[PDB]
This record gives structure tokens, C-alpha cells and sequence, in this order.
């Protein structure tokens, strides 16, 4: 198991930004440049302390509504065969998969805001295509990552 | 007292430092000419 | 319309508690009894920012965690037609209900303790009979009620 992309749009400081990953990876630059936020876009993604929170105002890029918020995650499956973290993702998503042999996976985030209710819900997705991504199943504040 | 001002520092993020840093020089420089001013910086 | 019944089945203080309501209702009693108790569990049930931490181990009786929490409240929607507030209710809850029975609803709360992970998850019903309750649905952290 290998993540291979992330993909962040609307969030923050990041407009349009596309990051080739591994398993290690070290964030560095500037002040005042993004690190922090670069970060805090892999937390409303797959940690589930901040998601039960929602997006605010300034979580958008450049305070305004009107552009969703689109975080895509890629996964590298192409080691099934002698690792055991590959059988831990599949033995989850057990009905998304597609080909017979699918060695990529993808996790999304996608936000659009409310205005009356002054709030912005996340709702996450994963699946083997970009185009026929479904919706992750859950049973009251517990889902399936 | 009426001797000496001490002025402690202990700390987006970066420059939220440096404009503390620019206050306490200022403050230092504008409330503090009839004082002996010791700052202690920790890291 | 009007509350009729709250029936408390397993919570922090309680063991097996069924009280009549109405619209209008004032609480009271000795120290160090129930009734803050009481507004918790009104509090876990319609209000989301006490809802999304879900339960812990002491907010099972007598800490024993092999039980169900279940909270369920009775609501009167006798009088159509003329309140706004039923209205509101049924343009929601769409056909959950049946047409013999247009005159009772039932909100209920269900919880088991995962004890592997160590969190009570809230699984939210809503229905016209007290047995077949379906589940409130949702999108993402926005619930239907
Ligand atoms: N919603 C937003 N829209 C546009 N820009 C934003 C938004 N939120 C934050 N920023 C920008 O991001 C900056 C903060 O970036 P961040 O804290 O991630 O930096 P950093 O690289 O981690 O800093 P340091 O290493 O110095 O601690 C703000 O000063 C602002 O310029
Ligand atoms: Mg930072
Ligand atoms: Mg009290």
C-alpha cells in the first residue's frame, strides 16, 4: 500500500494544488506559506475529531462561499499479495472495487456551504473510478474509514 | 521598581513572533527611556 | 404539536423511567437526584452539539455497559390544519408514517457500547409504530431532524 496523490482544491490558501506522496514525507518552506494548512487538509480528511465540526467562513479560499471545497486522496494497491495493510483497506470497501484487478483507490472530500444555516458539511467518498465514486456508508457518527 | 523593567518573552504562526517582537521593542522604546530594560528571551 | 411521553429506558440515573409531558413543563425535586439528568437526555437526543461526542462509559447505569440506551419521545399531532409546527414535521419526515396511524410519532435513540474501541455510537429512529422504526437519514455530519 502506497499513497501516491493528493489533490486540494478551495481549501484555504490552496487554489488548485496537486502533491505527489509516499509513505514518509517532509513539509518544508516559509512563513506564513501553508504547512499548517497543508496539513490540516489530510485532518478534515481522515481524522474524524475535526470532520464532526464542519468547515467555517475562513476555510475557504479567500473568504468566499461560492467555490466547494474538493479534497482527493490516491492510493497505490499494487502489493496486495505480501501486504497485510492492503487487505485492511479491502476487507472494508468490499463492494466499490471495479476491475479485477483495480491497484488504485480514491478518497474524497467534498464541501458546499449554507448560507442560512451559516455552515459547511463534509461529505466523503471512495471508490476505484474518479468519475463513479459512491458515498461511504455510516450508522450514526461512525463510518466506514 | 523604579529601577529596572524586565520584559519576558516566551512564544498564522511565525509572524504573530515577530509582530511581538515589534511590540515589545516599541513598548520598550516608547514607555521605557527612564528605565534600565532587561529582556529575557526563552528559545 | 404537544409532547405526550418521554420513556427514559437506560441512561445515567435511570433504570426504567416513563413520564407524561405536555407543552410547558417545569421539573423540580430534592438535590442530587435526576433532572439535569432529565435536560441531558433531551439535550443527546434533539440538540447535534451534545449528540456528535457520542456516550461514554459513565453515562451507562450503574457503569454495568452490556445494556442499551434507548430514549424515546412521544409527540401528539392530532390537530391538522390548524398549527404550523405539524406541518413541519410531516413535510420532513416524508412517508415514514402510515395512514391508519396519522396521529402519533415516535422519536427514538438507540446505543451499545462498542467495548473494542471503548465509544457508544447513537443510532437515531423516527417512525409511526413503536416496533418498525427506520433510521433517521443523513448526508454527511447534517441529520434529518
Ligand atoms: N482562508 C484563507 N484564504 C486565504 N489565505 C489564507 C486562508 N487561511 C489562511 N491563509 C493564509 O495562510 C497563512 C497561514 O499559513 P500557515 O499558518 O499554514 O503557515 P506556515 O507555513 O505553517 O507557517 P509557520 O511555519 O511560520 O508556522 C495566513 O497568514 C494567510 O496568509
Ligand atoms: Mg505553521
Ligand atoms: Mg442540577
Amino acid at each position: 500500500m502506497k499513497f501516491s496523490n493528493i489533490t486540494i482544491k478551495n481549501f484555504r490558501n490552496f487554489e488548485k494544488v496537486n502533491i505527489n506522496l509516499d509513505n514518509k514525507n517532509v513539509i518544508f518552506g516559509m512563513n506564513d506559506i501553508g504547512k499548517t494548512n497543508f496539513l490540516y487538509a489530510l485532518r478534515f480528511l481522515l481524522d474524524k475529531e475535526i470532520r464532526k465540526f464542519g468547515f467555517n467562513k475562513s476555510d475557504y479560499h479567500k473568504h468566499d462561499t461560492s467555490k466547494k471545497i474538493e479534497i482527493i486522496l490516491t492510493l497505490d494497491l499494487s502489493n496486495y499479495e505480501k501486504d497485510e495493510d492492503t487487505k485492511k483497506l479491502i476487507s472494508v470497501v468490499k463492494g466499490a472495487r471495479t476491475s479485477a484487478n483495480a491497484d488504485v483507490f480514491y478518497i474524497a472530500l467534498e464541501s458546499k456551504y449554507d448560507d442560512k444555516e451559516l455552515y459547511g458539511n463534509i461529505i466523503l467518498k471512495w471508490g476505484s473510478e474518479l468519475d463513479n465514486l459512491i458515498d461511504i456508508p455510516g450508522r450514526g457518527n461512525i463510518n466506514a474509514l | 521598581d523604579n529601577v529596572f523593567k524586565v520584559i519576558y518573552i516566551n512564544p498564522g504562526d511565525g509572524r504573530r513572533k515577530m509582530l511581538s517582537y515589534s511590540i515589545y521593542n516599541y513598548l520598550a522604546k516608547k514607555k521605557y527611556e527612564d528605565k534600565i530594560v532587561i529582556y529575557l528571551i526563552e528559545e
